[PDB]
DNA sequence: CGCTCTGCTCCTTCTCCCATCCTCTCGATGGCTATGAGATCAACTAG
DNA sequence: CTAGTTGATCTCATATCAGGAGAAGGAGCAGAGCG
């Protein structure tokens, strides 16, 4: 379960740079590796790579 | 008539029109039909893969082989350019079949599903495109097709594309691929093609990679240990043996004496980057963006696009008589000017290809700037105007040069009218430029043709050239012969951002064969 | 007479917790993740 | 009606040290039935 935006608000700094929450960065890592694992299982990858 | 094993009689007049190799093909296709297996017609383009299908299906219908009384409803999936070409071909080489086109152009002018039903009931030959296959996997895969020919079937080379899955939803065993190059980048493409034609032969995709792609690839690298070279050699031979029955690949050397093609040439020209071109390239390689890409902070593709553009023309930045797309601003355009000058003086028809589409526009405005009468043909040119454009260019010699994007420019069009071919822009895919250059040197090309590959020395394009060479060697190692020489020129790393301009078997035959393979 | 099934010890992980509230300053970090060709389709635009 | 044009809009392709306390598990082992 990925929480809503209220639990991880993207606070705007003095300028326009929108800083993301720690939860959002972590979910970014999770989605990155999840997509990476999904393609590695779908396409050519070694068993140790998938592991 | 000509007669084969069980009941296959193909009409004699039709047979006599064929060549010896095309006759072999027809026999091969029928043997597959007997096995109920599929195959890849990997004949080199211009040999006429389509003619063989016409003959075989004609013979099958005529023989009335016994669910189906001869030839049932069948679907042809071919690239959008060539649909009417196939219709024309069926119509001439065998009028009796009904060949319905499934397209916006089409000829039906009602709902399409009615047409699908009509063909599936009256047993026609439904031609369609890969898109309409992707978009009506539901409708189309409800009608017990008898044959599922895919022309230029390499488009199914991605096992996960939607079109691939849609094509692999068809149920009949009589699946055929007509693909001049059934392997273009790596064997994953091969597995995909075999999994359409013959779903189990090469195993699952993971297992295929594990067992074949990894070893065969590792044997190509320059630094590979000899042990690994020999594992690659073994695996490559196993693969050829596995795929031998189901791939009929006649190159244009085992038929040349029996077919009499003209001379072919493959010159390469290492173009030199002009001053402004050099400056923009030298700056952008030194730019922070390239440095960040080297650090892996974002996608590499952006950098590669930028570099290719720079080498292709300074269209990163535009600089009277210095308007956008000015020839003198970029060296390759200077070379093209000289070549088209000499060739126009030779009264010769040229065929200029470009991987890009907007660059095809800059080439177009150039050819306006010159007095060269051209005809341009890319993805934006209407499909209905496509085959008539090809026919027009082939019928008269008034049209001198023929701008082409390689993606529609390749893929089954016949362009025998042109004589000289120049590949202006490299690709990461060797097959693209190969089919491009092969548009001319086909059956019916009654005049000599030479191929010029224009390349920028020391820039990205040379490294892309190295990529497509390494790919070509990998394809050769598994299609033409596994004794390929190792690609020693480069280590093929991410240092391609630099500018370095010039200046019964009786169980002893078996065991002997086994010992041979396992000695490697 | 060896096999089991306790159940005691001892260690060893292993986890958790560490007053309230309030004021100020100061330093760091605060990113996109790209491109283009071809095909469909539906909107107009002209004929 | 019919080509032609034009946006979207999709798909596909390209690359490599001054903590402490308590609770849970495991291991070793004495010993007691017991078959």
């Amino acid at each position: 379960p990925v929480p809503p935006l209220s639990v991880r608000p993207a606070v705007v700094m003095q300028g326009s740079a929108r800083n993301q929450d720690d939860l959002t960065h972590k979910l970014a890592d999770i989605v990155k590796i999840n997509n990476q694992l999904r393609r590695n299982e779908q396409n050519g990858a070694a068993a140790h790579v998938i592991a | 008539d000509a007669e084969f094993d069980e009941g296959f009689k193909v009409p004699g007049f039709l047979f006599k029109k064929l060549f010896k190799y095309q006759q072999t093909g027809v026999r091969w296709l029928w043997e597959l039909h007997c096995q109920q297996a599929g195959g890849i017609l990997g004949d080199e383009m211009g040999l006429g893969r389509t003619i063989q299908i016409i003959a075989f299906l004609a013979g099958l219908s005529y023989s009335k082989i016994r669910r189906f009384e001869g030839l049932g409803p069948t679907v042809i999936v071919c690239p959008t350019t060539v649909m009417h070409q196939w219709v024309k071909e069926f119509h001439t080489w065998w009028p009796p079949f009904r060949v319905a086109i499934l397209h916006e152009t089409g000829s039906y002018t009602h709902k399409k599903e009615k047409l699908i039903r009509d063909v599936a009931h009256c047993h026609g030959i439904l031609i369609t495109s890969y898109s309409y296959i992707r978009l009506m996997q539901d409708d189309i895969s409800r009608y017990d097709w008898h044959y599922v020919i895919l022309d230029e079937g390499h488009k199914i080379r991605n096992p996960n594309a939607a079109v691939t899955l849609a094509c692999k939803q068809f149920r009949t065993p009589h699946r055929i691929i007509l693909s001049g190059s059934p392997m273009q980048n790596n064997l994953r493409e091969l597995w995909s093609l075999f999994d359409f034609i013959f779903p189990g032969k090469l195993g699952t995709l993971p297992v295929f990679m594990e067992q074949f792609s990894v070893p065969i690839t590792m044997g190509g690298y320059s630094n590979a240990s000899p042990v690994q070279v020999k594992t690659a050699y073994k695996c490559a031979c196993v693969l050829r043996d596995t795929i031998n029955p189901y791939l009929l690949r006649r190159m244009k050397s085992d038929v040349k004496m029996s077919l009499s093609l003209p001379d072919k040439n493959e010159q390469v020209l290492f173009c030199r980057l002009t001053d402004e071109q050099h400056k923009v390239y030298q700056n952008f390689v030194d730019s922070k963006e390239v440095y960040r890409i080297l650090n892996g902070e974002m996608q590499i593709f952006s950098g590669l696009i930028a570099l290719r553009k720079i080498c292709n023309h300074p269209d990163l930045f535009s600089g009277e008589e210095d308007q956008f797309g000015y020839w003198k601003r970029s060296g390759k355009m200077i070379v093209v000017e000289s070549l088209l000058k000499i060739w126009h003086k030779q009264g010769q028809r040229v065929l200029l290809f470009s991987q890009s589409r907007q660059m095809l526009d800059i080439l177009e405005v150039f050819l306006r700037a010159q007095k060269y009468t051209y005809l341009k043909m890319d993805g934006t040119t209407t499909i209905a105007s496509r085959q008539p454009l090809i026919t027009r260019y082939n019928e008269d010699t008034s049209i001198f040069v023929f701008l082409l994007t390689t993606r529609v420019g390749g893929l089954g069009v016949n362009l025998t009218g042109a004589n000289r071919v120049v590949i202006y822009d490299p690709d990461w895919n060797p097959s693209t430029d190969t089919q491009a250059r092969e548009r001319a040197w086909r059956i019916g090309q009654k005049k000599q043709v030479t191929v010029y590959r224009l390349l920028t020395a020391g820039t990205i394009e040379e490294k892309i050239y190295h990529r497509q060479i390494f790919k070509q060697f990998l394809t050769n190692r598994v299609l033409k012969d596994p004794k390929q020489r190792r690609f020693f020129k480069s280590n093929d790393l991410y240092e391609l951002f630099t500018l370095t301009s010039p200046d019964p078997l009786a169980s002893s035959s078996l065991l002997a064969k086994m010992r041979a393979r396992n000695h490697l």
